[PDB]
C-alpha cells in the first residue's frame, strides 16, 4: 500500500517494543515469568514483521525517511537541537540483522535459563540492550548518536555482571566500563570540534558540506593539525574501542562470563559493529583523511592476525568465538579500507548471523556439560547433543570461510580489493594471509573436540544422561524451542545472505545508493579479472588445502587406526591424481 | 579447596607452593604429609594434562603414571635431612611448573570456583521477618512483655515524626460527663 | 521517642481475636500468668502489599482535566496571537 | 499584546510573596515564645513543636508555589521588557514608563525590587533545597534543640532579600548574613563527635574569605561614595585597583566556592555535618558565592589576563578528580563531587560578561540537584546500615533493591545521559573551552570525565554489589515513600528542565 | 538450580508467577500500543521522504532548495 | 594477625538523640573495620620533607608542578589566540554593567 | 525435562509478594509527608500544564 511506503511504521513497532520493555520492567510484579515473555515476544514480532517488510523497499529501491520527534534540548544561545532518526540503507543494514538475531535469541533464552530465578531480568536485560543498538544505528543528528553510543556501554554493563551476587564478574564489568568512558570521551571531543567547526549537528547535512573543510587547520597549543585528521583520529580511536581491535581488546574476553544468549547478541552484530557503523555512518570524512588511510588497514591486519591465532589456541568455547570475534572485526577493518562499501556489509551481515548461531550451540553444549565451557572436560557428545552437532557442523564450515560455503565469498572479495600502495604492505599482506588460515583450525578443533573425541568428561554426565526409565518420544538433552530457533535462524540467514549476494554481486546492480561519491575499480577485479590474479588466489586455495591435510591426516596419538591412517592417506593422493588425469585430459 | 590462586595478589612462590602444597606454607607440614601432597598434586595435572587433554593417550598416561608412583614410594621410605629427596621435591615442583595452566579448570564446587556464590541464600533470620503482619500474626500489644521488664511499644520501622496532633471526627462530643454526673449526683 | 496516641476515634483498628487465645484455666504451681489483650491484626484479604492499593479516580480526572484546559487555552492564545476571534482553519494542512 | 496588567502582576507578586513569608515566620515564633516558659519540647503528644513543623514545611511549600508563578511571570515580562526597546527604531519616541507603589506594605529596608533570572534561579533553587533538607532533618532536632526548625524560613527570607535589591551594601550584607545560623546548626545538630571542630574550621575558612570580600567592597565603597550598582557605569577604576578588587573578589569568594587550595573546610564538615545541612551546603550555599562574584565582576571593567583564575579553577578540577578512586567513605566521595563541579561552574564566570555565564547558570541549578540526591542516597544507606564505608556495607543491592536502583540511576546521571541537564551544562562549557583553549579542554575533558568518573563509579559499583552476609538479625527494610518521592523528584525536575525555555541560557 | 526459600517480606523477583497474567498481559499491550499509535501519528507531521520513482524536482519550485539574500 | 585492641572509634555529642530507623537494631562492629574507617583521617607525616619521596619522587614532583604546566599551557594558547584574533583570555565588559536578564525600571 | 514439576506441585515457587514501602499498612500516625510530596509533584505537573505548554 502506498500509504504504508509514504509513511512508516517501523516507529510505531520500534516504540511499541520500547515501551513494552520499560514498563515489563517496571510492573515485572503483575507479569510473572510467562506474562513478561508473552507480551516482550508480540512486541518484538510485531517490530520484526514491520522492518522485514521496510527491509526490501530501503535496500533494493531508493527508500530512506527522516523522522523528527520534536524539538528536544538548547546546546548554544539560541539553539536547539532535535530528536531525529534516520532509516537509510546505512541504518537499516545494522537495525535489520540486529533485530533478526535478537528475535531468535530472545526465543532461546526461555530455553536457556530454563528453571534459573531471574529468567525475567535476563529478558528485560537483552531487549533493553537490543533497543539500544537500534536506536543508535538510526540515528539523525550527532546527539542521538551519543545517546545511542552511552546506551549500549550501560546496557552491556548490565548484561556483564548480570551474576550481581559476585565481585569477580564486577571486575570483568568495570574493565569495559573503563573502556567505555573513554570511548565516550573520544567521541564527544570529536562532536564538539565538529560543533565548533559547522555550527551543526545533523548527520546528513555533515556528509555534504564536510569537504568545503578540507583544507582547514586547528591551533593545538604547540601544532596546527589538520582538521580532518583529528577529527577521524578522534572517530577512529573510539571506534577501535568499541570494535575491539589490538590493545584495546582485553576487555572483550574478559566480557565472556555474561549469558551466553548476551554473548550472542554482544559478539555477534551490536557492540563489536559499533565502531564498523561510525565508519560507514561518515564515509566521506575518512574517505578525506590521511590517518585512516594509513591506520584502518595496519591495524585491522594486525587485529585479524592476532584474534585469529590466539583463537585457534583455545580451549574454552567462549573464548574461541571471542577471539574469533576480535579477527573477524580486523577483517571488516580492512574490508573498510578496501574502499568498497558493499563488501563490508555483506562480511557484516555473514559473520553476525554464523557467529550468533555458532554461539547458541555452544550454549546448549555448556549446558549440557554442567557450566564447564573448556571441552578438554568434553568429547563424544554427538549422541546426546544431535541436533547441536550437526547444527554446529553447518555454522562453522560456513563461518570458518572453508571452500563452497557462503563464508568463502566475503574473505575472495576481502582479498580482490586490497590496496598493495601502502609502505607497511608486506606485513599487512602477511596479517591478513595467515589469520584468513587460522579458521579451519579452531572450526575443527572445536567440533571435533565437543562432538568427535574419546570421552574426557565426568562420569556423571554421560551416565545420568542415559538410564533406561528416561527412553520416550519426550526424550531430549536440550529443548525443541531451542532446535526451531537454530534452524528458523539458519533459513532466515541464507535467504537474507542469498538476497544481499544478489543486490551486490550480479552482473546488474540493484543496490540503492550508498551516498559515496569515491569510487575505484576494485570491481573490475571482480568483473574481469586477470590470469595472475587469479594464480594468486589459487595460492591460497592450496595453502588451505594443505591445512585441511595437516588438521586430518596428523596422529598425535597411538591407535590402532595409524597404520591404516598412513594407507587411507596415500589411497587419497593417488585416487586425487588419477581423478584429475581422467577429468582432464580422457574422457 | 579454595581455588584463589589469581583472584589474591599472590606471586609466582606462593601459587607454586599453592599449587604443589594446600598450603602457603609448606615448612609446617611433616614429611608424610609433604609427600603424600606432592604426589596427589602431581597425579591431579597428570590427569588433566594426559586423560582430560587435547590428543589423549591412555597408555603414555599408565606408563607416567607408574613411573611417577615408583618415584615417590622411593621419595616416601627416604629421610627429610637427606639430599636426594630435596633434589625429588625440586624435580616435581618443576614438573608442576612446567605443566602450569593460566586455563586451569576449576572444578565448580570449589570456594572461588567461576560459578560460586551466584545466589544469596536467605537464613532464617530473614525468613521470619514481618513488622507489619500480614504474612505473620501481629499483635495489637506488638510485643509480649518479659517479667522483670516494663511494657514498652515497639520502635517503628519508620520514625517519620512528621504527624500532627491527634485527629478527632467532626462534631465529637467530648464533655466530661463524669464530672458531670458526679456534681449533679452532689 | 514515638509519643502519639494508638486508640484512635476516627475508625476502629481492624483485629481478630480468635487467634492467640488465653489459657485461664488448668494452672500449674511454676507457670507464668497469661497474657491479657492478645488480639491481632486482620487485613481486608483483597490488600497487595507490592502494589499501590489505589481505586479512586481523582488523580485521572484531574490530569485530563488539567490537560484539556491546556489544550482549550493553548486554542485561545493561538487565536488571539493571529488577531481573530477564533482560529482559521486552512482546506490542506502539509508536513512540516 | 504586553500591557501593564503583567508587570504590576509581577513586581507585586514578588514583593508579596516576601511578606508572605516574614509574616508566616513571625507568626510562628511569637506562638513558640508565649506558648511555654522555657521554650524546649514537651516530650508529649500535644507539644507545640509539631504544629512549628507543620507551620514551617507548610509556608516553604506554599510559597515555593507562588514562587513558581512569580518567576513565571518575571520570564514574560523581562521578555517583552527587551522587546519595548528592541523595536523602538523611531527617534522621537522613547519608552518612558514610571510605575507607581503598593499602597498596602511598605518597601523593605527602603529599596526598590529589581530582579534578574540568575537570582529568580537562585531563589528557586533556595526553596527547593531547603524543602528537601528539612525533610532530612526530622530525626535529628528533638528535647532542647527544637528551635532551629526555623532556620531555612530565616535563609529563604536572606536569600530574598539578597536576590532583590541593586543595593551592593545590602547585597554584601545579606550574603554576610549566612554564616551564623550555618555554624549554629553544625554545631548544636550534628550527632558527631568530630562536627564540633570541623565547625570552627568552617568558620575560620569562611571568615577568612568574607574578609577578603569586605575589604573589596570597602575599597569599591570609599573611592565611589555609592551603594548603587548604576552609578559605577559614571566611574572608571585604573589599572592597579582594578587589579587589586579582582583578586580580593576571586579570592575571597573562591574561599566559600571553594577553589584548589581552599577545600579542606568543606571536606571536614561534610564529613561531620548532618545530612540535611550537608543538602543544603553543597546544593544551595556555595552557590552564594557564584552569585555575588558574579555582580561584581560584571559590574567593573577589568584589564588583566584570567590566565590565572582559569589556571586555579581547572587546577581544582583536576585535584578533586584525581582524588575520587583512593575514597572509602562515600560522603568525602559525594564532596569531592562538588568541589569538582563547582570549580567547574566557577570557571565559566572568568570571561566577564561574555556567553560562558549561561553555561555556569545552569549547571548551577544541575549540581544542585544532583548533590542535594548523592547527599540524600548517603544518609539513606547510613541510616539502614548504620555506616558509610565500603569496607563495611556492600550490597546494597539483594537486600532494599529500590535503594541499589537509585544509586544506579544516579550514577548514570552524573555521568551525564544526553536526556538531561547535565549533558548540557557540558556542552556549553566545554564548546566555548575548545575554542578558547583546545588543549586545555581535553585535558580538563579528560580528567573529569575519565578519571574521576571511574573512581567514583569504582566506590558506588562496589558498595550496591556483592552480597550482605554479616548481620542478618539487623539488615534493614527498604526506602520509605518519603525518600522514593524525594528521588523521583530530583530525577523528573532533571529530565524536564531539560526543557526550559530558550530564550534564556 | 535448586529452588531455596525466599522470605515473604521482601519484594524481590526470585521465581515469580503469577496467575492472573493473561489479562495483565492484555490490559498492558493494548494500551501501550494505543500511546505509541498517538505518537507515531504525531511524528509522522515531521517526517521527510525523497521523491518517488519517476519524479524529478523541480529547481524553480518553492521546495527545491533555496539560498539566502543577504 | 591479631586483631587491634585499641583503635578510633565512632563517636557522639552529649545527649544525642539515636537514630531508631528500621526498629532500632545495631550491631556489633569489626575492629578491623573500624581501624581502616579511621585510620586515614589520622594518619600524619612523621618528619620534615617525608612526603616528597613518599611513594615515587619524579610522580611527585611532577604533580607539585602541575597548576605551573596548566598556567604555561594556558599561556602558549593564548599567544595562538592573540594572533588569530581569537577569544582572549579577558573579562569581556560589552554590557556596560547591564546584567543578563534585569529588570531596569523607573517610579514615579 | 525428565522430573519437571508444575508449578502447583512446586512448593518453593513463589507468587507476587513483599512490601512496597517500609511504610505500615496499618499506621494510625497522622504522617504528611507523602502528602507534602505528592502536593510537590501534582502541582509542578499541574504548572508545567495550565502555565507553560502551548
Ligand atoms: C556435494 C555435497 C558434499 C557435502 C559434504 C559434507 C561433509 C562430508 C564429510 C562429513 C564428515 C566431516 C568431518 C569433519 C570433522 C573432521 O574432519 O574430523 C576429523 C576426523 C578424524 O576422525 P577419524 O576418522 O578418527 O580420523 C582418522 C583418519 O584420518 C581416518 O581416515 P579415513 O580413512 O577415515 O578417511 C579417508 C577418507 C574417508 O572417506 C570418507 O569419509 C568419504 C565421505 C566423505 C567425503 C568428503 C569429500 C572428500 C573429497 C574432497 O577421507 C578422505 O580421504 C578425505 C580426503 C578429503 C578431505 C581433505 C582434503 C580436502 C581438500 C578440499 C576441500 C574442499 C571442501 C571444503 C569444505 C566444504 C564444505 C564442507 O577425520 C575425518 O572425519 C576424515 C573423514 C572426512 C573427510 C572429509 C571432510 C570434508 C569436510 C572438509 C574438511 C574438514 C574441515 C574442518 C571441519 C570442522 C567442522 C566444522
Ligand atoms: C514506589 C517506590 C519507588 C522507588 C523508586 C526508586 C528509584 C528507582 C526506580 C524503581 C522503579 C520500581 C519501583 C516502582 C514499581 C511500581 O510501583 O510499579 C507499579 C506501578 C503501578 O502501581 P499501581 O498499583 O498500578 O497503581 C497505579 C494506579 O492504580 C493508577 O490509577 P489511575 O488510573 O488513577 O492512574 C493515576 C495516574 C494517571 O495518569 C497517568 O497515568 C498519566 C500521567 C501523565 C504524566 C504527565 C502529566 C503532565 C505533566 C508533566 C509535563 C508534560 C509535558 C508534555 C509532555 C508531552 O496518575 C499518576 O499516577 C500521577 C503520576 C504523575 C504526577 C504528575 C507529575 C509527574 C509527571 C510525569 C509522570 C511520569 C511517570 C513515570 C514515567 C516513566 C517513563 C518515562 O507502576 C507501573 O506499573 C508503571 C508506572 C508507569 C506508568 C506510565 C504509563 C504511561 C503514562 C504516559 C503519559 C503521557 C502520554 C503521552 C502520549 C503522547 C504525547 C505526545
Ligand atoms: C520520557 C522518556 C523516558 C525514556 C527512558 C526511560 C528509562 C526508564 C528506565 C527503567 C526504569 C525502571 C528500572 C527497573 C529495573 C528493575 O526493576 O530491575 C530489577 C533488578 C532488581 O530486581 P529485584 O527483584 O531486586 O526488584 C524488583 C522489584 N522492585 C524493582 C520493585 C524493587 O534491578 C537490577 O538488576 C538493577 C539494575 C537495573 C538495570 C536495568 C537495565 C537498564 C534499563 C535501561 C532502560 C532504557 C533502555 C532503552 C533506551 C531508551 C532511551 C530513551
Ligand atoms: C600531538 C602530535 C601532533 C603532530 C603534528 C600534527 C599532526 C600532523 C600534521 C601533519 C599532517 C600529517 O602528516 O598528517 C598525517 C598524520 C597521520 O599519518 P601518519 O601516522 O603520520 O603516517 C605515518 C607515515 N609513514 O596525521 C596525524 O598524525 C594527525 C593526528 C591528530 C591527532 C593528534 C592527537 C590528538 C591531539 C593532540
Ligand atoms: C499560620 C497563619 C498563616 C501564616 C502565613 C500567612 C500570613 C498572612 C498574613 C496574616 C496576618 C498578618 C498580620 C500582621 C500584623 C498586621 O497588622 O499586619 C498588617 C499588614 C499591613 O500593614 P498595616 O499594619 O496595615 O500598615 C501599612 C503598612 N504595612 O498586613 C496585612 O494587612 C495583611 C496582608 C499582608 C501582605 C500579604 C501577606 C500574605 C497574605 C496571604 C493571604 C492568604 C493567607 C491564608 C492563610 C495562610
Ligand atoms: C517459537 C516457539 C514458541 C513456543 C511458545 C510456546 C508457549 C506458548 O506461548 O504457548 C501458548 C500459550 C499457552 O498458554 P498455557 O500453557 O495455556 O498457559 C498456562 C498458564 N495458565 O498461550 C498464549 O501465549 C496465549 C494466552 C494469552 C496470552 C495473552 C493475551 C493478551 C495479550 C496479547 C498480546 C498480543
Amino acid at each position: 500500500l502506498d500509504f504504508l511506503n509514504e509513511y512508516p511504521i517501523i516507529l510505531l513497532t520500534g516504540l511499541l517494543f520500547l515501551f513494552t520493555t520499560i514498563f515489563s520492567l517496571i510492573c515485572l510484579s503483575y507479569l510473572g515469568l510467562y506474562g513478561v515473555f508473552i507480551l516482550n515476544l508480540a512486541s518484538i514480532l510485531l517490530f520484526w514483521l514491520s522492518m522485514l517488510y521496510y527491509f526490501n523497499l530501503i535496500v533494493s529501491e531508493n527508500y530512506y525517511y527522516y523522522i523528527s520527534l520534536g524539538k528536544w534540548m538548547y546546546l548554544s544561545n539560541g539553539f536547539r537541537v532535535s530528536f531525529d532518526l534516520l532509516i537509510d540503507l546505512t541504518s537499516i543494514s545494522f537495525s535489520f540483522l540486529t533485530l533478526t538475531i535478537g528475535v531468535f535469541v530472545y526465543i532461546y533464552t526461555f530455553s536457556y535459563f530454563r528453571y534459573e530465578p531471574l529468567v525475567e531480568r535476563l529478558i528485560l536485560f537483552l531487549n533493553s540492550f537490543m533497543i539500544s543498538m537500534i536506536l543508535l544505528v538510526s540515528s539523525g543528528n550527532f546527539i542521538v548518536l551519543f545517546l545511542g553510543w552511552e546506551l549500549i556501554g550501560l546496557t552491556s554493563f548490565f548484561l556483564i555482571n548480570f551474576w550481581s551476587t559476585r565481585v569477580g564478574t564486577l571486575k570483568a564489568a568495570f574493565k569495559a566500563f573503563s573502556f567505555n568512558k573513554l570511548s565516550d570521551l573520544f567521541l564527544f571531543f570529536a562532536i564538539l570540534i565538529i560543533f565548533s567547526t559547522t555550527y551543526n549537528l545533523d548527520i546528513l547535512s555533515f556528509n555534504n558540506q564536510i569537504y568545503l573543510y578540507e583544507s582547514y587547520n586547528i591551533d593545538m597549543f604547540y601544532w596546527s593539525i589538520n582538521l580532518i585528521e583529528i577529527i577521524s583520529f578522534f572517530f577512529i580511536s573510539c571506534a577501535f574501542i568499541k570494535s575491539a581491535q589490538f590493545g584495546a581488546h582485553i576487555w572483550l574476553p574478559d566480557s565472556m562470563e555474561a549469558p551466553v544468549p548476551a554473548s550472542a547478541l554482544i559478539h555477534s552484530a551490536t557492540l563489536v559493529s559499533a565502531g564498523i557503523y561510525l565508519l560507514l555512518r561518515l564515509s566521506p570524512l575518512f574517505e578525506l583523511s590521511k590517518y585512516a588511510y594509513f591506520i584502518l588497514p595496519l591495524i585491522g591486519s594486525v587485529t585479524a592476525f592476532y584474534g585469529g591465532l590466539v583463537s585457534a589456541f583455545q580451549s574454552d568455547t567462549k573464548k574461541t568465538l571471542a577471539y574469533s570475534t576480535i579477527s573477524h572485526c580486523g577483517f571488516l577493518m580492512v574490508s573498510y579500507s578496501t574502499g568498497v562499501l558493499e563488501f563490508v556489509i555483506l562480511y557484516l551481515y555473514v559473520h553476525g548471523f554464523f557467529k550468533a548461531a555458532t554461539f547458541l550451540c555452544v550454549g546448549n553444549v555448556n549446558r549440557f556439560n554442567r557450566n564447564i565451557q573448556d571441552f578438554k572436560r568434553m568429547g563424544g557428545f554427538y549422541k546426546y547433543l544431535p541436533f547441536e552437532c550437526l547444527a554446529s557442523f553447518v555454522c562453522m564450515i560456513n563461518l570458518s570461510g572453508l571452500p563452497l560455503t557462503l563464508g568463502f565469498y566475503i574473505k575472495h572479495l576481502l582479498f580482490i580489493g586490497l590496496v598493495e600502495s601502502y609502505t607497511l604492505y608486506p606485513l599487512i599482506f602477511s596479517s591478513l594471509i595467515l589469520g584468513a588460515i587460522a579458521g579451519v583450525f579452531y572450526s575443527y578443533r572445536l567440533f571435533y573436540s565437543i562432538f568427535f573425541d574419546t570421552k574426557k568428561g565426568k562420569k556423571a554426565i554421560y551416565l545420568q544422561a542415559s538410564r533406561i526409565i528416561l527412553n520416550s518420544k519426550f526424550y531430549s538433552n536440550t529443548s525443541l524451542a531451542s532446535n526451531l530457533s537454530i534452524t528458523f535462524l539458519v533459513l532466515i540467514s541464507y535467504t537474507v545472505i542469498l538476497y544481499l549476494y544478489c543486490t551486490t554481486l550480479n552482473n546488474y546492480y540493484s543496490l540503492s545508493d550508498l551516498k559515496s561519491i569515491y569510487i575505484n575499480n576494485a570491481y573490475s577485479y571482480f568483473y574481469k579479472p586477470d590470469y595472475n590474479f587469479l594464480n594468486a588466489v589459487s595460492i591460497l586455495n592450496w595453502f588451505v588445502i594443505i591445512l585441511l591435510i595437516s588438521v586430518i591426516y596428523l596422529n598425535w596419538r597411538w591407535s590402532y587406526y595409524y597404520t591404516k591412517s598412513i594407507d587411507s592417506l596415500s589411497k587419497f593422493i593417488l585416487f586425487s591424481f588419477f581423478f584429475f588425469i581422467f577429468s582432464k585430459y580422457i574422457l | 579447596s579454595k581455588a584463589y590462586y589469581f583472584v589474591k595478589n599472590f606471586s609466582w612462590a606462593e601459587v607454586s607452593n599453592l599449587l604443589c602444597y594446600g598450603t602457603k606454607y609448606p615448612t609446617v607440614l611433616n614429611h608424610q604429609q609433604k609427600v603424600t601432597r606432592l604426589y596427589r598434586a602431581t597425579l591431579r595435572r597428570v590427569y588433566a594434562h594426559q586423560v582430560e587433554g587435547y590428543k589423549t593417550d591412555f597408555k603414555q598416561y599408565n606408563e607416567n603414571i607408574t613411573d611417577i608412583g615408583k618415584d615417590f614410594n622411593k621419595m616416601l621410605a627416604l629421610k627429610p635431612e637427606s639430599l636426594e629427596l630435596q633434589a625429588y621435591f625440586k624435580k616435581y615442583e618443576d614438573l608442576q611448573e612446567e605443566l602450569f595452566d593460566p586455563a586451569m579448570i576449576i572444578d565448580e564446587s570449589r570456594p572461588y570456583a567461576a560459578s560460586s556464590g551466584r545466589y544469596y541464600i536467605f537464613d532464617d533470620y530473614l525468613l521470619k521477618f514481618d513488622p507489619f503482619g500480614f504474612y505473620s500474626p501481629k499483635l495489637l500489644s506488638e510485643n509480649r512483655p518479659e517479667e522483670a521488664m516494663p511494657f514498652y511499644e515497639d520502635y517503628p520501622q519508620n520514625d517519620s515524626h512528621w504527624n500532627l496532633w491527634e485527629q478527632f471526627p467532626e462534631d465529637f462530643e467530648d464533655s466530661n460527663a463524669e464530672r458531670e454526673a458526679i456534681l449533679k449526683s452532689n | 521517642r514515638q509519643n502519639f496516641a494508638k486508640n484512635i476515634t476516627t475508625t476502629d483498628i481492624p483485629k481478630d481475636s480468635h487467634h492467640f487465645a488465653a489459657k485461664r484455666s488448668g494452672f500449674t504451681q511454676t507457670e507464668q500468668a497469661p497474657f491479657a489483650y492478645n488480639d491481632v491484626y486482620q487485613y481486608p484479604k483483597d490488600y497487595k502489599p507490592w502494589n499501590y492499593n489505589y481505586k479512586g479516580n481523582g488523580v485521572l480526572l484531574a490530569l485530563f482535566l488539567g490537560s484539556a484546559f491546556s489544550l482549550v487555552a493553548y486554542e485561545r492564545s493561538y487565536a488571539s496571537k493571529t488577531g481573530r476571534y477564533q482560529r482559521k482553519v486552512q482546506q490542506n494542512y502539509y508536513q512540516i | 499584546m504586553f500591557n501593564l496588567n503583567t508587570i504590576y502582576l509581577s513586581r507585586i507578586f514578588i514583593e508579596f510573596n516576601f511578606y508572605f513569608l516574614f509574616f508566616l515566620f513571625l507568626i510562628s515564633s511569637i506562638i513558640f515564645y508565649f506558648s511555654k516558659i522555657i521554650s524546649i519540647q514537651n516530650l508529649n503528644q500535644n507539644s507545640v513543636f509539631n504544629f512549628l513543623k507543620l507551620a514551617n514545611i507548610f509556608g516553604i511549600l506554599i510559597s515555593f508555589f507562588i514562587h513558581i508563578i512569580s518567576f513565571w511571570f518575571y520570564c514574560i515580562y523581562s521578555y517583552n521588557l527587551s522587546l519595548n526597546i528592541f523595536s523602538d527604531i523611531n527617534l522621537y519616541n522613547s519608552n518612558s514608563i514610571e510605575l507607581l507603589n503598593n499602597s498596602l506594605l511598605p518597601n523593605y529596608f527602603k529599596s526598590n525590587i529589581t530582579i534578574d533570572f540568575f537570582g529568580l534561579i537562585l531563589l528557586t533553587l533556595a526553596y527547593i533545597v531547603g524543602f528537601v533538607s528539612i525533610l532530612a532533618l526530622d530525626t535529628r532536632l528533638y528535647w532542647k534543640n527544637i528551635k532551629y526548625i526555623f532556620s531555612f524560613t530565616i535563609f529563604l527570607l536572606i536569600v530574598y532579600v539578597y536576590v532583590t535589591v541593586s543595593n551592593i551594601l545590602l547585597f554584601f550584607m545579606c550574603y554576610e548574613l549566612l554564616l551564623i545560623p550555618s555554624f549554629l546548626i553544625v554545631y548544636f545538630v550534628s550527632p558527631s563527635r568530630r562536627a564540633i571542630q570541623a565547625s570552627l574550621y568552617f568558620v575560620i575558612w569562611t571568615q577568612l574569605g568574607s574578609l577578603l570580600v569586605l575589604i573589596a567592597i570597602s575599597y569599591i565603597i570609599s573611592i565611589t561614595n555609592t551603594y548603587e550598582f548604576n552609578d559605577l557605569k559614571y566611574f572608571n577604576f585604573t589599572n592597579s585597583e582594578s587589579t587589586i578588587i579582582i583578586f580580593l573578589i576571586f579570592l575571597g569568594f573562591g574561599f566559600k566556592a571553594p577553589i584548589w587550595p581552599f577545600h579542606y573546610w568543606l571536606t571536614k564538615t561534610h564529613v561531620e555535618a548532618p545530612s540535611g545541612f550537608s543538602i543544603y551546603l553543597s546544593g544551595f550555599l556555595v552557590k552564594t558565592a557564584l552569585y555575588g562574584f558574579y555582580k561584581f565582576n560584571t559590574s567593573i571593567f577589568i584589564d588583566i589576563d584570567s590566565s590565572i583564575f582559569i589556571a586555579i579553577c581547572i587546577m581544582g578540577v583536576v585535584d578533586s578528580s584525581l582524588k575520587m578512586w583512593g575514597q572509602t567513605d562515600l560522603k568525602k566521595l559525594v564532596a569531592y563531587g562538588t568541589i569538582q563541579e563547582m570549580n567547574i561552574i566557577y570557571l565559566a564566570f572568568c570571561w566577564g560578561d561574555s556567553c560562558a555565564i549561561l553555561g555556569g547558570i545552569l549547571f548551577s541549578a544541575t549540581h544542585a540537584f544532583l548533590s542535594a540526591l548523592m547527599f540524600f542516597l548517603v544518609d539513606c544507606i547510613y541510616r539502614r546500615y548504620h555506616t558509610r564505608s565500603l569496607v563495611e556495607v556492600n550490597g546494597i543491592l539483594h537486600i532494599t533493591p529500590n535503594l541499589g536502583l537509585s544509586i544506579l540511576f544516579m550514577l548514570v546521571f552524573f555521568s551525564g545521559i544526553p536526556g538531561t541537564i547535565k549533558f548540557i551544562s557540558e556542552f556549553y562549557i566545554f564548546s566555548g573551552l575548545l575554542e578558547a583553549s583546545p588543549f586545555i579542554c581535553f585535558i580538563l575533558m579528560l580528567v573529569a570525565n575519565v578519571l574521576g568518573l571511574i573512581g567514583f563509579s569504582k566506590s558506588w559499583f562496589n558498595a550496591t554489589f556483592g552480597m550482605p552476609k554479616k548481620n542478618t538479625k539487623y539488615l534493614p527494610m527498604d526506602l520509605s515513600f518519603k525518600e522514593s518521592y524525594i528521588i523521583l523528584y530530583c530525577f523528573f525536575f532533571l529530565f524536564i528542565f531539560s526543557y526550559f525555555s530558550s530564550i534564556f541560557f | 538450580f535448586q529452588k531455596y526459600p525466599i522470605p515473604r517480606y521482601l519484594h524481590v523477583g526470585q521465581w515469580i508467577v503469577n496467575k492472573n497474567w493473561k489479562w495483565n498481559t492484555f490490559h498492558m499491550f493494548f494500551p501501550t500500543a494505543i500511546l505509541c499509535f498517538m505518537v507515531w501519528r504525531n511524528s509522522m507531521i515531521s517526517t521527510a521522504k525523497p521523491p518517488n520513482y519517476g519524479e524529478y524536482v523541480d529547481p524553480q519550485s518553492p521546495v527545491a532548495p533555496k539560498a539566502i539574500k543577504y | 594477625a591479631a586483631p587491634p585492641a585499641a583503635f578510633f572509634l565512632y563517636f557522639f555529642v552529649p545527649d544525642n538523640f539515636p537514630s531508631a530507623q528500621s526498629g532500632f537494631r545495631t550491631a556489633s562492629r569489626n575492629p578491623f573495620q573500624v581501624q581502616f574507617v579511621f585510620a586515614y583521617d589520622n594518619w600524619e607525616y612523621k618528619y620534615c620533607g617525608q612526603w616528597w619521596s613518599m611513594g615515587s619522587l619524579a610522580v611527585n614532583v611532577l604533580f607539585f608542578v602541575v597548576p605551573l604546566f596548566l598556567w604555561l599551557i594556558l599561556q602558549t594558547q593564548s599567544d595562538q589566540s592573540s594572533n588569530r584574533d581569537d577569544n582572549s583570555l579577558t573579562f569581556y565588559f560589552s554590557n556596560a554593567g547591564f546584567f543578563f536578564f534585569q529588570i531596569y525600571t523607573n517610579t514615579g | 525435562d525428565a522430573y519437571y514439576h508444575d508449578d502447583t506441585h512446586e512448593g518453593l515457587m513463589n507468587e507476587p509478594h513483599g512490601y512496597l514501602t517500609m511504610d505500615d499498612p496499618m499506621d494510625l500516625r497522622p504522617n504528611y509527608e507523602k502528602s507534602a510530596l505528592e502536593l510537590l509533584f501534582l502541582v509542578s505537573g499541574g504548572a508545567i500544564l495550565a502555565l507553560m505548554l502551548g
